């Protein structure tokens, strides 16, 4: 039978049930706020059993107006979200309730958002490259089809622009289906993405799930699993190739930290939940691709205080095949997509996979940029002039390599006005091979800003 | 035993009702009783002070006291107000200074609030919004040219102490008088200036500036000065957001300034540490991002189904020593749709406002900038980004190319063009012409030091002689080729008769 | 003359680097103090 | 000086002086360059590097580290070795002559080997 709310601490609610009817973990409970201004059917999720039939639950809607003593009914099953080809082209919240038309999806097949990740026997590594048309990614951080990809960055470096750029590159011509999870991001960007996908006609092939900023930590941490359930349905049942964009996955751990401090759990190193690794792994080990059915995933990761040693990025690094670490220093130079060529990495940049022509060029570029980073001190104090001639030439071409990695992205059209460009992988390899050999050391350095190609590079060199 | 359970239930169900304080200190009180109190209900204590029932424990209710917590003591009776945390709202709040609970503190009479609004209502969903389409003319040349603000946008003014932030916000509020006088709700802008943690004298000076400029006919101040406890400094931004939201959902356009959200973050840190919530980064709780995002996310451009209203947020973040990479600044940047970084280094050198181009950006702008202003200002941002690198390069290079010197001389005039005095917002009609003067090189013939005058004297001259240009910019919203030719004719005519400080001929 | 100009530039760059590193050192100092306080009071709040 | 002697104390304190000066010159050397130093500071840097390398020693219980056998340098021989070094008596020998070498005789042998 029904329970009784005993303790309310922000978005966390303790509910006492009878002796034997205590609900299971992750069960969905319902309470009612009856205050007229904001009355609603509150949804709670059982998180802990505290003894004496008490269970502590995480609220999905904000717990305002809730009164101690209100009856709480347990659905007997975890939070469920709709699944099927129907969810494509619609906008859902963390609880599976449709937004663009609220009557949608309550008759579809419903899947629990909590599941164990696929068995180890079904996993096999993905070593197929995914040409995105971006020089920096295609050269130094080659993405993996069916593999997890991360775009790390602080505030204002271009993570969201990159995510929508890769929606342009990958999703807009993708054969299968896509899913987008707005976790702790702006409702403004969610609406913008919705209209953009509607205009590009990619909406019909994508299911959008939003847990945006204005929502309490509960939904802000269960929205990722809600979207991942639809992705896993399209993976396991339909057999479709799946894309899964998640912006931003750090907000999942941040909401985890909030709920952890509210649940009474002792804080970890810098205030995060002690189970940061456990929860993060439970989420990102379900985003994996199995043997015969691929789920490409691209996750924007926020790096608080630009500190790349923060426990959340530190934990989420281990769950990635390709990592694109955007950096403030590159951003300040105007070198967009703003990737740090040295801090980024990919698990398929080995010569057995990308070829030795690609690998040799990438390693030479990384060597030049590492030498430039090492000389940064002398550059800062004295300048380029006091270096050795070898190092002076190396720096003069390192700056050009660094700027040539910039590209006029498609998504940049709304900001720069310039149209975007796509550079095929072969042209990128040839261009950077020429750059590392010194074949372009005479052109001015500005001829490389946001240029995207050898032919267009020659065009801009003629322009200057 | 089970009859026991049953009569226990009788008692539980048995559960105009009064609580009693059993613990109080530093802004946190605990109230036994009130079995029916709602979470975040507004509790009333005998001295007239109010608290917010955050914690609802099995034994007691932990309430954060808003106001004079020194008046609270053990044994006092606490009364339900029956209202979830809410503030009165209505059109009567215009021109009134009110503390975060809507209680006037300007010395005038009471406020005839239309209704109450809960401070913790959800922001418009993903499907209830629409991309911003009309500009919020700040009256500042730098902002309106390089980082425009559109109605429904969250623009983050960010900079060190004494760097021109409140000046920019007050200029933005003042510039809305020309829109207010129209009387059209689809063009009017109603302002709400939430002062969090500011000196009382600063708020008094802001009210004086708004009164002199006529901005108090449509501007409401929510004042939580440094004097007031952490409670008011915590919920003052939410009071401003509720006041603004009431107008936003009635089809009206709102502009909410939060001065400063760094001081609200500190107040929330104080409240959460007094509640013993384990701190996180920089001693802040893990949900400070939730505080600020829950706040700013309600500033939205509603869809035509919900009246098409808007609320434009202008949060102010006081960085420390230009540490834009700090925790709170980065959080608010990740929340907002752009930042106007007022650098202190420029602020001391007389570059006023000290907008740092390049770093400063309006993510959602461009789509919310009038056609003529976009046409004239397109090259401006790139030109100033180049200049400010060329300025440093030139100081140490022995000599420069004639083209590089031309770029330097153009930038040294563009920067002076964007230089602007306080409390003197320019209508977009004058902003487009001013930027046209410099972007098209008409200032090249003018010495740098006199540009500020040559601009102003021209704008007045046109306003007195060739108002056709300004009227055309108002009505058509584009500097048409006919109007552009007329404008260049007037520019040349003025130049001949424009004196210089050194007496040189600018022709 | 070029040496004088280059050394003035180097002195200015070194002063700016000193200022930036002093800001970074102060931020790290405050962060370490806060982290130490967090550990200490986490241990008290457990005991 | 009252316990170890007045020649031991002088040699040790001069070695400390030289090493401290070469720890304050290291940053300049790394960024500006050794040529930019004064003549006295340049010669002091040479002495300091040789002194650092001579303070190293092939210890007997670390033949699994270096292969070569150990060595014991009597105190008097050490204090004369370092008195010579601080006075530039060995400024002409290469730096490597002083590395992991146990005393003056072994120093001469290694210098002749190089
Ligand atoms: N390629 C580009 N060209 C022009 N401007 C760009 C480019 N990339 C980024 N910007 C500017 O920087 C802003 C960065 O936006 P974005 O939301 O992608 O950044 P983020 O801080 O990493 O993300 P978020 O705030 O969503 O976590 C863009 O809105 C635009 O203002
Ligand atoms: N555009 C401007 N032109 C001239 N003076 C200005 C301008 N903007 C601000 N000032 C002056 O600079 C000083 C500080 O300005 P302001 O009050 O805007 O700073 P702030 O960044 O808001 O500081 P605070 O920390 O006090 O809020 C005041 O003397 C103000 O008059
Ligand atoms: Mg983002
Ligand atoms: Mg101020």
């Amino acid at each position: 039978t029904a329970g009784r709310v005993v303790r309310i601490t922000g978005p966390v609610v303790d509910v006492e049930f009878p002796r034997g009817s205590v609900p299971e973990l992750f069960n969905a409970l319902h309470a009612e706020i009856t205050f007229g201004a904001l009355a609603k059917t509150l949804t709670l999720e059982v998180a802990q059993h505290l003894g004496d039939s008490l269970v502590r639950c995480i609220s999905m809607q904000p717990t305002d107006g809730l009164v101690r003593g209100v009856e709480v009914t347990d659905t007997g099953a975890s939070i469920s979200v709709p699944v099927g080809d129907g969810v494509k082209g619609h906008v859902f919240n963390a609880l599976g309730d449709c937004l663009d038309d609220p009557g949608y999806g309550k008759d579809f097949e419903h899947w629990s958002i909590h599941r164990k990740p696929p068995a180890f026997s079904d996993l096999e590594p993905r070593t197929e490259m995914l040409e995105t048309g971006l020089k920096v990614v295609d050269l130094l951080t080659p993405y993996v089809r069916g593999g997890k990809i991360a775009l790390f960055g602080g505030a204002g470096v271009g993570k969201t622009v990159l995510i929508q750029e890769m929606i342009n590159r990958i999703a807009r011509n993708f054969g299968g289906t896509s899913v987008f999870a707005g976790v702790g991001e702006r409702t403004r960007e969610g609406n913008d993405l919705w209209v953009e996908l509607a205009d590009a006609n990619v909406l019909k092939d994508t299911a959008l799930v939003f847990g945006q900023m204005d929502e309490p930590p509960g939904t802000r941490m269960r929205v990722a699993l809600s979207a991942l359930t639809m992705a896993e349905f399209f993976r396991d049942e339909q057999g479709q190739d799946v894309l899964l964009f998640i912006d931003n996955i750090f907000r999942f751990t941040q909401a985890g930290s909030e709920v952890s401090t509210l649940l009474g759990r002792m804080p970890s190193a810098v205030g995060y939940q002690p189970t940061l690794a456990d929860e993060m792994g439970e989420l990102q080990e379900r985003i994996t691709s199995t043997r015969g059915r691929s789920i490409t995933s691209m996750q924007a990761v926020y790096v608080p205080a630009d500190d790349y040693t923060d426990p959340a990025p530190a934990t989420t690094f281990a769950h990635l095949d390709a990592t694109t670490e955007l950096s403030r220093a590159v951003f300040s130079k105007g070198i967009f997509p703003a990737v740090d060529p040295l801090a980024s990495s990919s698990t398929i940049l080995d010569p057995a996979i990308v070829g030795d022509e690609h690998y040799r060029v990438a390693q030479e570029v990384i060597r030049i940029l590492q030498r430039y980073k090492d000389l940064q001190d002398i550059i800062a104090i004295l300048g380029i002039d006091e270096l050795s001639e070898e190092d002076k030439q190396l720096v003069n071409r390192a700056r050009r390599i660094e700027r040539f990695l910039s590209q006029n992205m498609m998504a940049a059209e709304q900001f720069t006005g310039q149209p975007g460009s796509t550079v095929p992988l072969k042209e990128t390899i040839e261009a950077f091979d020429k750059l590392t050999k010194g074949e372009f050391d005479h052109l001015p350095e500005q001829a490389f800003f946001l240029i995207g190609g050898l032919d267009d590079l020659a065009k801009k060199a003629e322009s200057l | 035993a089970a009859d026991i359970e049953g009569a226990i239930e009788d008692y539980v169900s048995s559960f105009e009702e009064i609580g009693t304080v059993i613990d109080a200190g530093d802004g946190i009180a605990h109230v036994e009783g009130l079995p029916s109190v709602m979470t975040q209900e507004l509790l009333e204590f005998p001295g007239g002070v109010l608290g917010v029932a955050l914690n609802l424990d099995e034994h007691s209710v932990g309430a954060v006291i808003l106001g004079e917590f020194e008046k609270i003591e053990e044994g006092q009776q606490v009364k339900r107000t029956g209202e979830v945390l809410s503030v009165p709202v209505g059109d009567a709040f215009l021109g009134r200074v009110v503390n975060p609970l809507g209680q006037p503190i300007d010395g005038q009479g009471d406020i005839a609030a239309e209704t109450r609004r809960a401070l913790e209502l959800q922001a418009p969903s993903v499907v209830q919004r629409q991309s911003v389409s009309e500009p919020l003319q700040t009256g500042i040349k730098a902002i309106d040219a390089m980082t425009p603000i559109g109605r429904g946008q969250r623009q983050l003014i960010i900079g060190d102490r004494k760097t021109g932030k409140t000046a920019v916000c007050v200029d933005t509020i003042l510039n809305q008088r020309e829109a207010w006088l129209t009387g059209d709700p689809k063009q009017q802008v109603r302002c709400v200036y939430v002062a969090i943690g500011q000196k009382g004298t600063t708020i008094a000076s802001v009210k004086r500036a708004l009164e002199e400029g006529g901005a108090m006919e449509y501007t409401t101040i929510v004042a939580a000065p440094a004097s007031d406890a952490a409670g008011f400094k915590w919920l003052a931004p939410y009071t401003g957001s509720a006041i603004g939201q009431h107008w936003m959902y009635n089809g009206k356009h709102v502009l909410i300034v939060f001065d400063d959200l760094s001081k609200q973050a500190d107040a929330y840190r104080a409240i959460s540490l007094l509640l013993r919530r384990p701190p996180g980064r920089e001693a802040f709780p893990g949900d400070v991002f939730y505080l600020h995002s829950r706040l700013l996310e309600r500033c939205a451009k509603l869809s035509d189904e919900l009246g098409g209203g808007s609320m434009t947020g202008l949060p102010i973040i006081e960085t420390k020593a230009n540490d834009i990479s700090a925790f709170i600044p980065t959080n608010v940047i990740s929340i907002t749709d752009g930042q106007c970084f007022l650098e202190s280094d420029l602020f001391n050198q007389g570059v006023r406002p000290a907008i740092n181009v390049g770093v400063s950006v309006s993510r959602v702008g461009g789509a919310a900038q009038i056609k003529a202003m976009k046409e004239v200002a397109g090259s401006l941002r790139l030109d100033l980004s180049q200049y400010r690198e060329l300025e440093a390069f030139a100081a140490f290079a022995s000599d420069l190319d004639a083209a590089s010197k031309a770029q330097l001389d153009r930038g040294a005039r563009l920067v002076e063009l964007l230089k602007q005095p306080q409390y003197s917002p320019l209508a977009v009609e004058e902003q487009v012409v001013a930027i046209f003067l410099g972007t098209q090189g008409h200032l090249d013939s003018v010495p740098v030091e006199d540009v500020q005058r040559f601009e102003s004297e021209l704008l007045e001259h046109v306003k007195a002689s060739h108002s056709d240009i300004f009227d055309g910019i108002r009505e058509t919203k584009k500097l048409s080729e006919e109007a552009e030719e007329k404008l260049v004719s007037v520019i040349n005519e003025f130049k001949k008769g424009f004196q210089a400080s050194d007496g040189s001929s600018v022709v | 003359a070029s040496r004088r100009r280059a050394m003035k530039s180097a002195t200015d760059n070194a002063d700016d680097l000193i200022k930036a590193l002093t800001l970074a050192a102060n931020r790290e100092r405050q962060a370490q103090i806060t982290q130490e306080i967090s550990e200490i009071v986490g241990g008290a709040n457990a005991l």
